[PDB]
């Protein structure tokens, strides 16, 4: 399409500031501008998901988007490079977290929270307009229904818009418009009796049933997404980055319990073979120390506990208190500049010298032999097939296909602590 | 069971058309029993003899998914036990009547001018209930959740205890606006004069204090029903003077709104009503303890009216009665 076909298209497609995103895009990006804009915006989302995981309140996520929509996505100003990059990062992302329900679930989540965010920062005209281009009840019927909607819709107006006074609920509520929709479709409402309802009728909190609405279209345009997505596999040119943007978005476990078989069942090889190692020579090197550690602090061991079985597996006091009990303490980052050190993932675990005699570290897929992977494949009681799958993935340096290979043949994963907890989650 | 029920009746209004459907070859019989036609199901009847059987849900396998049922509702007198005098433990009078006959008439308003359902009626519980069945199709496929959500519509009073102030949520519901404005005339007719619970002064304190909001207040007028109630205004008015006497003479016609609905809403059951899944008595059974015909209720009906165990008989008015509801249901099937 020509330059002048584009722009009235997105003329047409944002003439409000805000859509539903209904249809596929209409260009050609170049690659850096699909990275650029694809980051930002999952980055905004990674931001909105830190804020709500802690429970933040709604004006506060507000206060705090708005520097990251002042500086990465711009937002109500009119140019239109800023509306084609929200429209195609979203549909990017759309390409990006179809791949598993969990990740489509909160795709969809996220961006209906970016609706509402979007919407409450708004202005009323805007806000109208977008609902305006589903039935608007008419004015008689207003004034007809005029004493049940006000009844219904004053306490909501008081805890939403502040509206204290009685006289600006009145001045509002008249400016106010409201739709008709079978009950059934706003039945979340009616349970608070948030709606007024009449002869199956429910009058919309409309808010409410704008996001609901476009999280299922989101949700139902993400699954035909995830249908269509061999048609674009041929496309080398993405799917680095739809791997990358789609990884871009990653007591009962104590001291005793580490050694039990309702624990160790969930590993993956490595942290068997380091279990393994740590058991026999009761030591182990500094790599597979590290490597082990933050595992374990990944899956939740406490710090104490983690000192407990540290010093049991060694079966002196005075050389761990002396050399071991400072480093364990400093990877937990309870020592020096504070910091916790995130658990090493299989890529860096990979990109640690490899292991020698009295080693254990790093991708068993890597360091052992097709013979050992074999007969401890067989051990896990795999099939023939299933063995040489597996040897085929890691023979083309394939280390971690043959780890997420083995978990499903057992029960993309790169990081031995999602193996634990999507084997544990498949127990809960 | 041989001569009385009225199989035919039924069999087309659980049926949904004159001619035998999966709305019957596919619903539960009380377990997991389904009849295929009226003979059928007078023959099974009539072999097993039960003191009484419940409607179960459409399935979509002979009795396992449910696909459909009736929306219901169940009421009975125990929820309004500590507000009677009439009768006591599980005895039932037209005085003790006019609750259900109330609580249906709102029950009803709400289902027809609010959820624009047209075929329901009520059937008599056998002892003291009476049930609401809403063969509407709308309702008749109503998902769990949107059932949930219709129940927690109609039942306002939720914590069944009579020892505390509701403190319901200000200024009403429009629905709770009209079930008041329907209720209130009939609140003193029924509860300060024929019922008349709060002349004792042990139920007194134990139900008509509690409902009051200021502590002061209640220990005056405990030192200190028509009277009674008169007198918590005449001593609310005696005791808050000031420019704050506004807020207390507001918040006391709450407290006794919230009283009026506590005494005369519906107190439905809440349990027969959530999942589709879930049994009632179907009409026209029998109790087994009183022997009553569990009889259609209309608007003059009273539990003495009631036939105890045929068209000369007195069990054919509500025959008449349920055969115009099914003619009704079935066009109105039609129409759909
Ligand atoms: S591929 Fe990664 S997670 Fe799997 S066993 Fe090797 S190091 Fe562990």
């Amino acid at each position: 399409s020509s330059s002048e076909e584009e722009k009235k298209l997105y003329a047409r497609l944002y003439e409000s500031k805000l859509s539903f995103y209904d249809l596929p895009p209409q260009g050609e990006i170049t690659l850096e501008q699909f990275e650029i804009w694809a980051i930002d915006r999952l980055k905004i989302l990674l931001e909105i998901e830190s804020c709500l995981s802690r429970n933040k309140s709604i004006k506060e996520i507000e206060t705090i988007i708005k520097p990251q929509f002042q500086k990465l996505l711009p937002f109500n100003t009119e140019s239109l490079e800023d509306r084609k990059k929200d429209y195609y990062s979203h549909f990017i992302l759309r390409l990006c977290f179809c791949r598993s329900k969990e990740l489509r679930e909160k795709f969809v989540r996220a961006e209906t929270f970016l609706f509402k965010i979007r919407f409450n920062m708004l202005t009323s005209t805007d806000q109208t307009k977008f609902v305006q281009s589903l039935q608007f009840i008419s004015n008689e019927e207003k004034a007809e229904l005029s004493h049940q909607l006000y009844q219904t819709v004053s306490a909501s107006l008081q805890f939403q818009l502040n509206l204290n006074e009685e006289h600006q609920r009145k001045q509002y509520f008249q400016q106010e418009k409201f739709i008709k929709l079978p009950f059934e479709n706003v039945i979340e409402l009616v349970g608070n009796r948030l709606v007024f309802l009449k002869d199956g009728y429910a009058y919309l909190q409309q808010l409410n049933l704008l996001s609901n609405e476009f999280a299922s279209k989101l949700n139902q345009e993400l699954i035909k997404t995830y249908q269509y997505l061999p048609r674009l596999n041929e496309d080398d040119r993405l799917l680095p980055i739809l791997n990358h943007l789609s990884s871009g978005y990653t007591d009962e476990i104590n001291a005793q319990s580490v050694w039990s078989e309702e624990i160790s069942s969930n590993y993956p090889l490595c942290i068997k073979n380091l279990m393994e190692g740590l058991k026999k020579n009761h030591h182990l090197r500094y790599y597979g120390r590290q490597q082990l550690s933050l595992f374990l602090k990944g899956i939740g061991l406490s710090a104490d506990e983690a000192l407990k079985f540290w010093s049991e597996a060694f079966t002196t006091m005075e050389k761990f208190n002396k050399e071991y009990r400072y480093s364990f303490r400093h990877n937990y980052g309870l020592e020096g500049n504070r910091i916790n050190y995130k658990p090493w993932d299989c890529h860096t675990i990979l990109s640690k010298p490899r292991p020698g005699r009295g080693d254990y570290h790093g991708c068993p897929f890597r360091d052992w032999s097709h013979e050992r992977l074999s007969a401890e494949l067989r051990s896990m009681k795999l099939t023939q097939a299933q063995i040489i799958s597996v040897l085929d993935s890691c023979q083309k340096g394939e280390y971690t296909i043959a780890c997420t290979k083995v978990f499903e043949m057992t029960h993309h994963i790169a990081h031995p602590n999602l193996y634990f907890e999507r084997s544990r989650q498949l127990q809960k | 069971y041989k001569s009385l029920y009225p199989f035919k009746h039924i069999f087309n209004w659980l049926n949904h058309s004159p001619k035998p459907s999966r709305d019957m070859i596919n619903r539960e019989f009380a377990r997991y029993n389904s009849f295929n036609s009226v003979q059928d199901f007078k023959a099974q009847i009539e072999k097993a003899n039960p003191d009484r059987f419940e409607i179960g849900a459409i399935y979509n396998k002979p009795p396992l998914k449910a696909l459909e049922k009736e929306l219901v509702f169940d009421i009975d007198m125990d929820d309004y036990d500590a507000f009677r005098t009439c009768c006591s433990g599980a005895q039932v009078c037209s005085k003790c009547w006019k609750f259900i006959s109330l609580a249906m008439k709102i029950t009803n308003t709400a289902l027809r001018e609010d959820f624009g359902y047209k075929d329901f009626i009520w059937v008599f519980s056998g002892r003291r209930g009476a049930h609401c069945w809403v063969s509407d199709k709308r309702a008749r496929a109503l998902t769990d959740v949107q059932r949930r959500n219709v129940l927690d519509y109609v039942n306002v009073i939720r914590d069944r205890n009579t020892d505390k102030r509701l403190a319901l949520k200000r200024p009403y519901h429009p629905h709770l606006a009209r079930s008041l404005e329907q209720l209130k005339p009939f609140f003193v007719s029924i509860m300060l004069e024929e019922q008349n619970p709060w002349e004792d002064d042990q139920h007194a304190i134990q139900t008509l204090l509690p409902a009051l909001y200021d502590k002061q207040l209640i220990d005056s007028l405990k030192k200190y029903s028509k009277e009674k109630w008169n007198d918590i205004d005449q001593i609310a008015t005696s005791l808050f003077k000031g420019p704050k006497q506004d807020s207390h003479i507001i918040k006391l016609r709450e407290c006794k709104e919230d009283l009026v609905l506590m005494t005369l809403y519906p107190k439905l059951d809440v349990e027969v009503t959530k999942q589709t899944i879930h049994l009632l008595k179907a009409p026209f059974c029998i109790h087994p303890a009183t022997g009553n015909v569990c009889v259609p209720i209309d608007e003059s009906f009273a539990p003495e009216k009631a036939p105890k165990l045929v068209s000369l008989t007195a069990l054919q008015p509500f025959i008449n009665q349920f055969q115009a509801y099914v003619s009704s249901l079935l066009k109105n099937e039609l129409g759909s």
